[PDB]
């Protein structure tokens, strides 16, 4: 239509004296036209045009004002000294009428940056509360843009934003709730308060419902303090308003992840909610679906089926038919697959071009995804090969072949062989590469390789370089794997085809010379089956889904080992007792992502305990350095050393340790409590993940106590015969004490309490005791730190409560004393 | 919309129609100008009437204090402003302020000026130092100049409201109004500024039942306030609190939240026809002139809600680097004890309710925001919704994983892990709650302590408290009382026999289970 | 906050008489036109309120020599999108003072540009009331 240069240029007159609202407005229209028609502005002339226009803001005409808003936003980024236009926009923005109000806030806020943010706020507060949708919605979207430049200004507007939220007017609410969710967010909980306020309400605003559904879709039970249900009384889990999109979004989330469970007037576990909307017009597309559903997509699938299946078969309209395939695909599942496959077979008949490729891929893809047997997948993959013969590709040769060598290989090659009979050189580089690669790699004894070779030999002549090169190298590997083959390799390679073309020659000269001339140490080594060049995943199935309706390694296996590894890096802990075990009951001192996350584990050594404290400073305003967790033992333990966490910045874990020595004569338990306080140096930080200030202050954060149990000292085992082990460990360290467990009225619980506490597995599966028997003998075994066995015998008497005489024997005085004390 | 208020009747006085009410610029006295021909001033803190002045024998519409001279200016239907010394009790000066009675006077403490507004459609300027010579005369208003106020961002500027449907902003220098605002549609009774160094606002009140808010910077009308259900006599802005206080000739005063204009309160008194309003510039006293007298009233919010944990998250609401609606604040600073320490705030996540009281947990694991009969619990430094609960009041106890709440059913409640405890439910009634381990509940002129064990009455102390706080051993309690303070001993064993036995009376207790230590 | 991906009003080839991009995904002419050609090819010569293109529900209508578009998300349905598309058709008609054809649009290029910006704002649905848009815009 227009020329960008002439129009950008003539705009410069505004900058001088002429303001002429008609002429300038036209010139502006022309700018909008240059963009719209599709053109790109030249920067010098743009920069000039922008400074010129600001003069035009003096004249207040509604059409000129309008031109001015669109033109400055489009020209804003390809212009300089734009800042002048802010004042003019504020002047316009306060002027009453929707033409100015709404369009200005949007143009102003786009140009506005954090410095300028402050200016627009009075006018913004006035514009947001409006139940006149233009002014309010433009102001609400405007605030969203402004969250970037400066967050804090926008946040103050949360009250005006909320005020708009209370409208049932669709725009004012959609914008209000949507924006609010973004704005007020400083934690989940404050947003959740905003949502609960609207939540109990039966809106007539579908957009608000939708934007909110998304916020809601996850279970929120902290909305406005707390509440006893994930409840959403606005359609998400409810079905207060029917309207097929909202109904679909809501129904797929709620069914197997309740936003609330099913109500008689609002299904929300049952499959129903989608289905009542399901017979419909074009509208049906949302309605008919599924996704998730109780307990599977399949009972759901049956409802809707009439609709999806008739459109999919009948309509050879692309627009309908696509909705019908997506809808079939959605009502699908593992079960559904029988049905889904016949339909997809049928579908290509309506739209057959790419759609053909897709159905032959889909039937294979569905068989791989939803199991109807891996074999059937191969058989479908043959049908794909047959029908298209060329829309298979290179990625198919690699994917078919890799997939095939899971089971199919002998068959696949053979099928491929037959498939190769097709068409000599229009079959493509890829099929020849597949029969060639497979015949090379398997080295057929399932069928005679001679047919395969004869088929491939012809294809090579008239097809691309990459296959002819493929054919020589394959032949060489084929030689190395099977001796028999060598005579065919020679007739093929001497030919002008499989060698002596171009690329084919170079590869061949190498491959040939290595087979012919050389040892074939290399050739032998090279064939490991004669496999592909790469093993990807199973690419086809996802591709197909969209297209149709258009080494974790480990050391440790035990808590002691993983901790032992962590400990081992540090010297002191392995140098001063080596680790018998680490706790089977590690206790987290301070909860996750509050102030600190500290998890401590107590590790036992031959004569020591090391406490590993994994410390996180989740303090947004700080970053920590030289952090240690300090300890006060409540019994006689010596605290030898502290190992610091070098730094703990915001949200970054670090580990600190305290090594203490264990008593080895203590008459009371090694079940003991340590009071923990982390001390550290704080340097100020701007929350990101870390950043330290030039100077800072000392600060401390209090932590929970760490409890060490007898369970940490002992590792559980059972014995085949307790009595022998029990005598064998040391009846010379034997001590006996009688306890009453009055809070345990039966033997079975009693055995469980001694077993858990001590960290001893009761022998011979003695946690199950004959219910309410007068006498019982409980056999305990486990190994104590240092590597010495500890056996405990508890002879239980059951009155109405449990009394036990617990006799313990151990290769030391300490386990005996420790167990006896801890139990009572 | 919720707001910290507590309307209290500081002093009342009965007299013939008081057109103007004032607070003394720097003194705790409020002056009311009456239609008794007398103006009277009373210091409504000690409830002493400091002095009266007989300006005229015909109504004195206006009176204000020019605090520096130690003088009071009055304008009466003598069409004079007469000046008196309020400690040497004599008439300092007499002058004719206008050709008609003087509705309002405004005093510029920084300049020698009073400008007075009169219903001769003119506002005139007088300079006290010249012995009340006419410094300047302002001609602009074409109708009865009901009220004058000085802008606090430029004292050289004032606005005058006239029943001519405008409020005209004038400058001293210029007789004429340097710009006009058309603030109302049925004449403007009052003009006020919303006070501060960064607040360019006007308010207009009119007899169309409505008070309107205007922004003088933008020149637009920010919102319209319903005002009253009858002609709005006057309207004014409270400075500190976000509200507008208006009065009407229906004898009703209404308070409107200045963030959504939803009715905060309606107040009547049996005095009726409320002519004026004015607000204290240092905030939380408003005074309102009625037909049958004057009242000085004291508004609520005197103190902030905040709590300091052990994580260095000291949380408040409102303030700087914190919003009121959301929750934030941190204070990790330890700079010298002799001065006030910086804000030192670090950002804190989500909230969903308003903070009637907002508090961190005393050892740092919870945050509580309480508001509107509900408590919401947010996590110490992560601020994800932990928990919820009911609370017209929330108090952390000593335990602080057991807390006391008033759920307002007439039993003081304990919630433990933010879940209600019904093993706690006083055999007193309730009127109010004190936290700590033995929950004090006040009822029937008693303070009763209840067990968190079986909710039996342990003891009753016959002087009601301000507070109960219990030590972190729960044997010793500190009682804030009008008595002054008690420390009491709870003997645990004595309580266990007594409580089981329930020898402690329903409303009088057992005087042994607790003992008065000091 | 997002519903509408883009709005296009296209001649009966898919070429840009108009498009205004409420996505940031097409700003350059080459690609804005490619998009336009892409959506017009699927959707056209089968009029319904549904089309699925690019995994997005595309809602479209037609006139004498134009096809009118809203592209939006497919987690929705036609009807939500349709409300935008109906506004788009309607508002242009009432605004221009003549029904949407290539002729009405070209007749008043300014009315068309302004009217569409009121309907969609950066992919959020700003307005959907045809009447409101038309008063809001000044020719």
């Amino acid at each position: 239509h227009l020329e960008k240069s002439a129009v950008l240029q003539e705009a410069r007159v505004f900058n001088e004296t002429p303001i002429n609202p008609r002429k300038c407005a036209h010139i502006l229209t022309k700018i909008l036209y240059l963009i719209n028609q599709g053109e790109h502005l030249g920067t010098t002339e743009a920069t000039e045009a922008f400074f010129a226009m600001t003069k035009l803001f003096q004249s207040n005409d509604p059409t000129l004002r309008r031109m001015c808003y669109l033109t400055i936003k489009e020209m804003s980024c390809i212009a300089e000294d734009v800042i002048i236009v802010t004042s003019s926009l504020t002047k316009d923005m306060t002027g009453k009428e929707d033409n100015y109000r709404g369009p200005a806030v949007r143009a102003l806020c786009q140009i506005t940056d954090s410095t300028m943010l402050q200016a627009v706020e009075r006018y913004m507060k006035q514009a947001i509360v409006d139940k006149v949708p233009s002014v309010s919605s433009s102001a609400l979207v405007s605030s969203l843009h402004l969250l970037k430049c400066s967050f804090d200004v926008v946040k103050r507007w949360v009250n005006e934003a909320q005020e708009a939220a209370s409208s049932d007017n669709i725009m004012v609410q959609y914008h209000a709730l949507g924006l609010l969710y973004h704005v007020r967010k400083n934690d989940r909980l404050a947003v959740s308060k905003m949502i609960s306020k609207f939540t109990r309400h039966g809106l007539k605003s579908p957009f608000a419902y939708c934007m909110m559904i998304r916020v809601a879709s996850k279970q929120l039970e902290e909305e406005d303090g707390s509440r006893d249900s994930p409840l959403f009384d606005f359609i998400e889990s409810c079905l207060r308003n029917k309207h097929e999109m909202v109904v679909y979004e809501a129904a797929s989330a709620i069914v197997n992840l309740p936003g609330c469970s099913a109500k008689e007037l609002a299904p929300a576990v049952s499959v129903l909610q989608l289905f009542c909307s399901s017979p419909k017009a074009a509208l049906r597309y949302a309605a008919v679906r599924t996704l998730n559903k109780v307990a599977m997509k399949h009972p759901s699938a049956v409802t809707a089926c009439n609709l999806d299946l008739e459109n999919l078969v009948t309509d050879s309209n692309r627009s309908i038919a696509t909705l019908a395939i997506t809808t079939l695909l959605k009502t699908g599942s593992e079960s559904s697959i029988d049905r889904l496959m016949k339909q997809i077979s049928s579908f290509m008949s309506e739209i057959s071009d790419e759609f053909k490729v897709v159905v032959v891929q889909a039937i294979s893809a569905l068989c791989q995804k939803y199991p109807r047997k891996h074999a059937v997948l191969m058989n479908f993959l043959f049908t794909m090969l047959r029908e298209e013969g060329g829309f298979e590709y290179k990625r198919a040769i690699v994917d078919c072949i890799i997939s095939i060598i899971e089971e199919n290989s002998e068959s696949k090659e053979t099928g491929l062989s037959h498939l190769c009979e097709f068409i000599e050189d229009c079959e493509f580089t890829v099929l020849a590469t597949r029969i060639l690669h497979l015949l090379g790699q398997e080295g057929p004894k399932t069928n005679n390789p001679s047919k395969y070779i004869r088929f491939i030999y012809n294809r090579v002549v008239l097809e691309h370089e990459e296959v002819r090169a493929g054919a020589v190298s394959a032949l060489a590997k084929f030689g190395a794997q099977n001796e028999e083959m060598l005579p065919s390799i020679l007739v093929l390679l001497k030919r002008c085809v499989m060698d002596d073309d171009n690329e084919v020659r170079d590869r061949a000269t190498f491959y040939l010379n290595v087979l012919e001339q050389k040892q074939k140490a290399l050739n032998a080594g090279y064939i490991l089956n004669g496999l592909t060049v790469s093993i990807p995943g199973l690419e086809k199935a996802l591709q197909q889904y969209t297209l149709e309706p258009s080494q974790p390694e480990k050391v440790a296996a035990t808590r002691q080992e993983i901790f032992q590894e962590q400990l081992a890096a540090v010297p002191e802990f392995q140098g001063l007792g080596p680790l018998f075990k680490s706790s089977p009951e590690p206790v987290a001192l301070t909860e996750s992502e509050t102030e600190y996350v500290i998890r401590c584990t107590k590790h036992t050594f031959s004569d020591h305990l090391v406490f590993q404290f994994d410390c996180t400073n989740t303090l947004n305003d700080q970053t920590l350095e030289n952090v240690t967790v300090q300890m006060e033992p409540t019994e006689a333990y010596e605290v030898l050393s502290y190992v610091p966490a070098r730094s703990l910045p915001y949200n970054q874990p670090g580990t600190c340790y305290t090594l203490v020595a264990l008593p080895t004569e203590d008459p009371t338990a090694v079940a003991c409590t340590f009071s923990c306080v982390m001390k550290f140096t704080v340097k100020d930080c701007d929350p990101n993940t870390g950043e330290i200030d030039e100077e800072g202050y000392e600060d401390e954060y209090v932590l929970e106590d760490l409890e060490v149990t007898v369970a940490d000292h002992i590792q559980k085992v059972m014995k085949v015969n307790f009595e022998a082990a029990w005598d064998e460990v040391g009846d010379e360290f034997e001590k006996e004490e009688t306890f009453t467990l009055s809070t345990i009225k039966t033997l079975e619980e009693a055995v469980g309490n001694i077993v858990k506490f001590l960290g001893m597995h009761p022998c011979e599966r003695s946690d199950k005791v004959p219910e309410n028997k007068n006498t019982h003998t409980l056999l305990l075994a486990g190994v104590f730190r240092g590597g010495h066995d500890i056996l405990v015998r508890s002879r239980l008497l059951l009155l109405d409560t449990v009394t036990m005489q617990v006799t313990a024997r151990s290769s030391e005085e300490l386990p005996v004393d420790i167990i006896l004390a801890s139990v009572g | 919309m919720p707001l910290r208020l507590d309307i209290k009747r500081k002093l009342t006085a009965r007299s013939d129609r008081v057109k103007s009410v004032d607070l003394h610029p720097t003194e705790p006295w409020m002056l009311a100008s009456l239609y008794n021909g007398s103006v009277c001033v009373w210091n409504h803190e000690t409830q002493t009437l400091v002095k009266t002045f007989e300006v005229c024998d015909l109504p004195v519409r206006a009176a204000k204090f020019v605090a520096r001279k130690n003088w009071v200016v009055t304008g009466a239907d003598d069409m004079q402003i007469r000046v008196f010394n309020y400690n040497t009790l004599e008439r300092v000066h007499m002058f004719e302020a206008h050709s008609d009675y003087i509705r309002c006077i405004a005093v510029h403490p920084t300049q020698p000026f009073i400008l007075t507004s009169s219903d001769d459609m003119l506002i005139k300027l007088w300079d006290w130092d010249k012995k009340w010579s006419c410094s300047q005369v302002f001609e602009g208003h074409t109708h009865y100049v009901m009220q004058i106020v000085i802008n606090p961002k430029d004292n050289n500027q004032f606005a005058s409201a006239s029943l001519d449907r405008t409020i005209k902003v004038w400058q001293l220098g210029s007789s004429s109004p340097n710009f006009t605002l058309e603030g109302h549609e049925k004449g403007v009774n009052c003009i006020d500024y919303y006070s501060g160094g960064d607040k360019p606002y006007l308010i207009s009140g009119a007899d169309d039942r409505l008070v309107k808010i205007w922004d003088y910077q933008n020149k637009t009308c920010v919102q319209t306030l319903e005002g009253h259900a009858q002609n709005v006599s006057c309207a004014s802005f409270h400075p500190e609190l976000p509200i507008i206080i208006t009065g009407s000739e229906d004898g009703t005063v209404r308070i409107w939240h200045s963030s959504t204009y939803r009715l905060e309160s309606t107040l009547n008194y049996g005095m009726e026809r409320v002519w004026c309003v004015a607000s204290l510039r240092g905030s939380n006293n408003v005074a309102l002139g009625y037909d049958e007298g004057s009242i000085i009233v004291k508004l609520g919010r005197e103190e902030p809600a905040m709590s300091m944990d052990a994580n260095g998250k000291i949380i408040w609401a409102k303030h700087s680097e914190v919003q009121q609606a959301n929750l934030k604040a941190m204070g990790d600073t330890e700079i010298k004890d002799g001065e006030r320490l910086p804000l030192a705030v670090k950002d804190m996540g989500s909230c969903e309710i308003y903070p009637q009281t907002i508090q961190h947990n005393p050892n740092g694991r919870f945050v509580v925001v309480c508001g509107d009969g509900e408590y919401i619990i947010y996590t110490a430094m992560a601020l994800r919704n932990k928990s919820f609960g009911s609370a017209q009041e929330f108090a952390w106890a000593h335990d602080s994983s057991e807390y006391a709440i008033r759920e307002s059913n007439s039993i003081v409640k304990i919630f433990k892990n933010f879940k209600e405890k019904k093993s706690f439910k006083p055999d007193f009634g309730a009127e109010s709650i004190y936290g700590g381990f033995l929950l004090g509940v006040r009822s029937v002129n008693g303070l009763a302590f209840y067990d968190w064990e079986n909710t039996e009455l342990i003891r009753r102390i016959e002087i009601q408290p301000k507070h109960i706080f219990w030590s972190d051993s729960g044997e010793l309690v500190c009682i804030a009382t009008e008595e002054s303070f008690f420390i009491l001993k709870y003997l645990s064993e004595k309580v266990l026999a007594a409580q089981e036995t329930h020898e402690g009376v329903t409303e009088d207790g057992i005087e042994d289970a607790f003992e008065v230590l000091g | 906050l997002y519903t509408v991906k883009a709005i296009l009003i296209l001649d009966n080839d898919g070429d840009r008489l108009f498009a205004k991009y409420y996505d940031d995904t097409y700003p350059s002419v080459k690609e804005q036109k490619a998009f336009e050609k892409n959506i017009f090819n699927k959707t056209h010569r089968t009029d319904s309120e549904i089309a699925l293109l690019e995994g997005l529900t595309v809602v479209y209508k037609s006139s004498i020599d134009l096809y009118f578009y809203v592209i939006g998300s497919s987690y929705e349905n036609e009807l939500m999108l349709m409300a935008v598309l109906n506004c788009l058709f309607d508002s242009l008609s009432q605004m221009l003072r003549k029904n949407v054809e290539k002729r009405a649009l070209l007749e008043n290029m300014e009315g068309l540009f302004l009217a569409v910006d009121e309907i969609v704002d950066g992919g959020v649905i700003l307005e959907s009331d045809p009447q409101q848009v038309v008063h809001r815009v000044a020719l």
